[PDB]
């Protein structure tokens, strides 16, 4: 029905944290999902451009 | 002979008795943390709290 493309720039360490099932300071202040999300989560690093 | 109102005696003892087994099951675990629904709450995270 609806696709959102949401797109930002996080630290390596800090990637596993977004998640439906996890906590963190990125999680809580930066980028929540809900703990029903249905979707993908991409990632790739790009320490070329930045 | 008390037993002689025995057919009532029952029925009344077996109310009580379901009545207060459905309010003692609310003390049951069934394999979770916690009986208390505002212990799992404020003990465990979303997604095993749920």
């Amino acid at each position: 029905t609806n696709v959102y493309a949401d797109s930002f720039v996080i630290r390596g360490n800090e990637v596993s944290q977004i998640a439906p099932g996890q906590t963190g300071n990125i999680a809580d202040y930066n980028y929540k999902l809900p703990d029903d999300f249905t979707g993908c989560v991409i990632a790739w690093n790009s320490n070329k451009l930045d | 002979t008390p037993s002689a109102l025995g057919k009532l005696q029952d029925v009344v003892n077996h109310n009580a008795q379901a009545l207060n087994t459905l309010v003692k099951q609310l003390s049951s675990k069934f394999g979770a943390i916690s009986s208390v629904l505002n212990d799992i709450l404020s003990r465990l995270d979303p997604p095993e709290a749920e």
